[PDB]
């Protein structure tokens, strides 16, 4: 069978992008980071979105800044219900108050866990219209690091549908 | 005496096969390599069965009192972002 890591190409419905603009949106507003997830389908080496997922989470300070935190039950809950569903965790989202990026600790304690997924950062608490060049996106590999996914390569990737 | 369980992570099933005197944390191991969930190491996640109890780990697979067709979920302690 095809493994996650294998996908080459995603089809995003444009519903799923607006869904994750407004959480991220809505917490900015007061000064928080959000955390967003795209679920759905996989087609051996393509992978079909079908839905955004807003975990439950909470909103910390920091020292350096600002973090969101997604609680143990919630990633139960989200476990048994992908599995009920039969949808496949492919891609977490989250911003930034400023530059996007992915921190030491965005490489440490990730929700999307599989070889293959994705990790988008969304920069200025998203606060201007969701662009796939404007993000700064990252990929799972092997040895468990998370690579930058250069914005060209991020684009040929991830078609946007309506 | 092996035990079939089927672990589920992120939504996706595995079968791992057991042997009683061995604890959880060993079936944790192969679930999580047999579905390349990678991103957090394997101390990171707990069981929990289908009625929603956690698990004890450390505790030898025997000790629970599985029938042979169980399912249990294996989920991540914490996700954080930031
Ligand atoms: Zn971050």
């Amino acid at each position: 069978m095809t493994p996650l890591e294998d996908v080459r190409t995603v089809a995003l419905p444009r519903d799923c992008v607006s869904t994750v603009q407004a959480h991220l949106r809505s917490v900015g507003q007061q000064g928080h980071a959000g955390m967003a997830l795209w679920v759905g389908v996989q087609q051996d080496q393509h992978f079909v979105i079908a839905e955004t997922v807003i975990p439950a989470q909470r909103h910390i300070r920091t020292s350096d800044g600002v973090c969101v935190m997604v609680p143990a039950e919630e990633l139960h809950r989200l476990n048994v219900w992908l599995y009920k569903r039969g949808l496949t965790l492919l891609a977490q989202i989250h911003s930034h108050p400023g530059r996007a990026y992915h921190s030491t600790t965005d490489d440490a304690y990730a929700v999307a866990t599989t070889i293959g997924c994705l990790s988008l950062v969304v920069p200025n608490f998203a606060r201007e219209p969701f662009d796939l060049a404007r993000v700064a996106a990252y990929r799972l590999d092997a040895r468990a690091n998370w690579n930058e996914v250069p914005s060209a390569a991020l684009t040929r990737m991830i078609t946007i549908t309506s | 005496g092996k035990i079939e369980i089927i672990v589920v992570v992120n939504g996706q099933p595995t079968q791992v096969e057991a042997n009683p005197n061995q604890p959880l944390h060993v079936v944790r191991t192969k679930a999580l390599e047999n579905t390349q969930n990678v991103a957090q190491p394997p101390d990171n996640w707990e069981f929990k069965d289908e009625a929603g109890n956690l698990l004890d780990v450390d505790k030898k697979i025997g000790d629970f009192g599985f029938a042979n067709t169980v399912t249990l979920f294996l989920s991540l302690k914490a996700g954080v972002a930031g």
